[PDB]
């Protein structure tokens, strides 16, 4: 039916939103790379202290 | 029809729940990604 098709479109939009949730996780993956860089930055600071010694 | 409209709202409501569940998964992935970076920090240290 037309109403059911509109509901399917809303489900498709939710499916797109579900795909966007992975994109949101992909958007959050950019912060993960920054978090990984921060982890390396902490090691770099520790390495710099070791290098200074 | 009235039955089709009633079924449309129920399916639309389930779509919102699916989107909310998907959004919650994205938040969990960010938390898990931070934990992975934190775990890598100990190995990098």
């Amino acid at each position: 039916n037309g109403i059911a098709t509109l509901l399917q479109a809303e489900k498709e939009a939710h499916e797109i939103v579900s795909k966007a949730r992975k994109y949101r996780q992909d958007k959050l993956k950019q912060a993960k790379t920054d978090a990984a860089k921060e982890i390396d930055s902490y090691k770099i600071q520790k390495d710099k202290e070791l290098k200074e010694f | 029809d009235e039955l089709n409209k009633m079924q449309a709202f129920i399916r639309k409501e389930a779509e919102e729940k699916a989107k909310e569940i998907q959004l919650k998964a994205d938040q969990e992935y960010e938390i898990e990604k931070t934990n992975i970076v934190r775990n890598e920090t100990n190995n990098i240290d």
